[PDB]
């Protein structure tokens, strides 16, 4: 009697996903089990629910029952174990028949098609068919055969459209009973959360997709880390294999290293509604696989949601298991830049983190460090070290995490942008938008400060002042409008150095035409350079500067730095960096 | 003229 299949149902509220789950549960007598963080369906109840399916299909019951996890968050969290551990044996994707594929549904598809996780689609809301005549809790095929051609038409249209919209997302799909290959195809089960129609179909199909196509070792997964009034910090877990017994020495991933503890309590909620003030929850000496269960213990405070859970055995070495649970994150931790400029990243679950990191890897946003849970001054201090080196990356990319008042108030002192939202977009738009806004400010400052190299030979002086106009040959580089031109003169002995700024280029004329720029080689003509007077006495031609003095764009330490950022991406040539090299020699810049 | 090779971190 091996372990129950695990089913994750996810959908947006609008789709009716929560109403569907409620209708699935349907209490009205041992009772349906409302286990902590999951609902348990005993095979008996399943047979009872699916009796009506006998009309259409072979019924098989090779499993003890079924485990369903309602939450989209915990579907994110069931995706938190993710690639390393698959949490659900299958997913039930809910879509509104009236509305077709909606933004979120698109995402959920991509998400499932990422973990390679198998899924079925509940085409919900069929009760809203315009002339639908309801047969509560019936199988879909039976209700459908009893519907009018008007409804048969409407259904075919909406269905085959949604089928189409799915095709557009990469999915071949079919009504479940009509699919030649379950693989490389997606089953579609019409349902109504209102009348319960089609639920029987869905229940059947889950058993069929799990029992054949899909133990001593203990498989446990941390769904949630919660402070309980009488127990301090607890972990809510889903147990897929084996037993948990009170006193059991467990290991789990913590945000400050591997955590080892002993099970003080195994708790589930209380069957009596009346019992549960005095009773609270029930305590168990031991519990078997296929259930969702709260563990009380010491040292859980920094437990990481999404962690695998291990029971240390007689022959097992503790220190090697301490190694094992941490492995999922360790893989994640090693990817990061460490001592390299990058944005800091923080998340709620192991999966939320993996997802975010994977997404950023594809953008190619570098990542200095990663973290989990509540954001503190400690964590935002990691980002601090990027204010001078790479200010754009002076930001935290947080997903689904509370931030401290102290830490947010602290991130206000410095210039730390904290990004915090449920989905990437908000970060991606804020982050991307912030990065562009930063360039917007950077560009305005940079253009004045920035300066390309050029070396000019004066051919002859056209106008000595008012304004100075020089006829030149560009020897090296790019002479452009805005560029400040200067002479470098060393008194033979006394002065040992100099800078004589003649002006900034107003306009450039070659061959009777305005030009905005002249690169070495562009012409042979010689170019008249009109120079805007600099502030403070312009050197005097003949007296101070003359035909023989090679003149160059005025470059400086500041000039050179401003080239490196914002300017650098496309504008500079290698020839121009090489010229800069030589200019520093002339200007005495290190 | 001996076109390579130089960095951008040195200066």
């Amino acid at each position: 009697d091996l372990r129950s299949p695990i089913c994750c149902i996810l959908g947006h509220v609008d789709t009716g996903k929560t109403k569907l789950l409620d209708k699935i549960r349907q209490t009205n007598a041992g009772g349906i089990t409302q286990q902590i963080g999951a609902t348990y369906f005993p095979i008996d109840a399943i047979k009872a629910k699916t009796k009506v399916m006998a009309e259409y299909e072979k019924q098989t019951f090779d499993v003890p029952g079924l485990l369903v996890i309602d939450t989209p968050g915990h579907e994110s969290f069931s995706n938190l174990r993710s690639r390393g551990s698959s949490l659900c044996n299958i997913a039930i994707l809910v879509i509104d028949i009236m509305h077709g594929l909606e933004q979120q549904t698109i995402e959920s598809i991509k998400l499932l098609r990422d973990r390679k996780a198998p899924f079925v689609v509940a085409l919900n809301k069929i009760d809203r068919l315009y002339d639908w005549k309801a047969i509560p809790n019936n199988s879909f095929r039976d209700s459908f055969a009893k519907q009018s051609r008007a409804v048969q038409e409407e259904f075919q249209s909406r269905y085959s459209k949604i089928q189409l919209e799915l095709a557009e997302q990469g999915l071949n799909s079919e009504l479940y009973f009509q699919n030649k290959n379950m693989s490389k195809y997606v089953s579609i089960v019409p349902t109504s959360a209102v009348t319960g129609e089609g639920v029987p179909d869905l229940l059947w199909l889950l058993l069929e997709l799990t029992q054949k196509r899909m133990l001593s070792h203990v498989e446990a997964t941390i769904l949630e880390v919660k402070v309980v009034e009488g127990f301090g910090t607890t972990i809510d877990v889903i147990l897929s294999n084996g037993y948990l017994r009170e006193g059991d020495r467990i290991v789990l991933c913590g945000m400050n290293g591997p955590i080892v503890t002993n099970i003080r309590a195994l708790l589930t909620p209380q069957p009596l509604r009346e019992l549960r003030l005095k009773s609270e929850y029930v305590h168990h000496k031991e519990v078997k696989a296929a259930l969702g269960v709260k563990i009380a213990a010491n040292d859980l405070e920094k437990a990481v949601s999404g962690s695998r859970l291990l029971v240390v055995g007689p022959e097992d070495d503790e220190d090697e298991l301490m190694d094992d649970v941490m492995d999922d994150l360790t893989g994640l931790l090693d990817s990061v830049d460490t001592t390299g400029k990058g944005v800091v990243v923080q998340a709620s679950t192991l999966g939320s983190l993996e997802a975010l990191l994977d997404f950023l890897k594809d953008m190619k946003i570098p990542v200095m460090s990663i973290g989990l849970g509540p954001v503190y001054k400690r964590d935002v201090m990691k980002a601090s070290t990027m204010l001078e080196k790479a200010p754009e990356y002076a930001v935290m990319l947080c997903f689904d995490v509370k931030v401290d008042k102290e830490a947010e108030q602290y991130a206000e002192q410095e210039g730390i942008k904290i990004f915090n939202a449920d989905v990437i977009y908000h970060l991606f738009d804020s982050f991307t938008a912030y990065q562009e806004k930063l360039l917007e400010e950077r560009r305005k400052d940079f253009l004045d400060y920035a300066i390309f190299p050029c070396v000019l030979q004066t051919l002859q002086i056209i106008n000595k002042r008012g304004p100075m106009i020089i006829g030149v040959d560009v020897l090296e580089g790019t002479l452009r409008v805005g560029t400040p031109i200067c002479a470098v003169k060393t008194d033979p002995t006394t002065k040992e150095r100099q800078t004589l700024i003649l002006g900034k280029v107003i306009s450039l004329e070659i061959n009777h035409q305005p030009v905005q720029e002249v690169k070495k080689g562009q012409t042979a003509a010689g170019v008249a350079v009109r120079l805007e007077d600099p502030s403070g006495q312009q050197p005097i031609w003949g007296r101070h500067v003359d035909e023989n003095d090679t003149l160059y764009s005025l470059v400086s330490r500041r000039s050179i730095d401003t080239l490196k950022d914002k300017a650098f991406r496309d504008q500079v040539a290698r020839s121009d960096w090489l010229l800069l090299k030589k200019l520093k020699v002339v200007f005495g810049i290190e | 003229g001996e076109d390579e090779e130089l960095d951008i971190d040195d200066i």
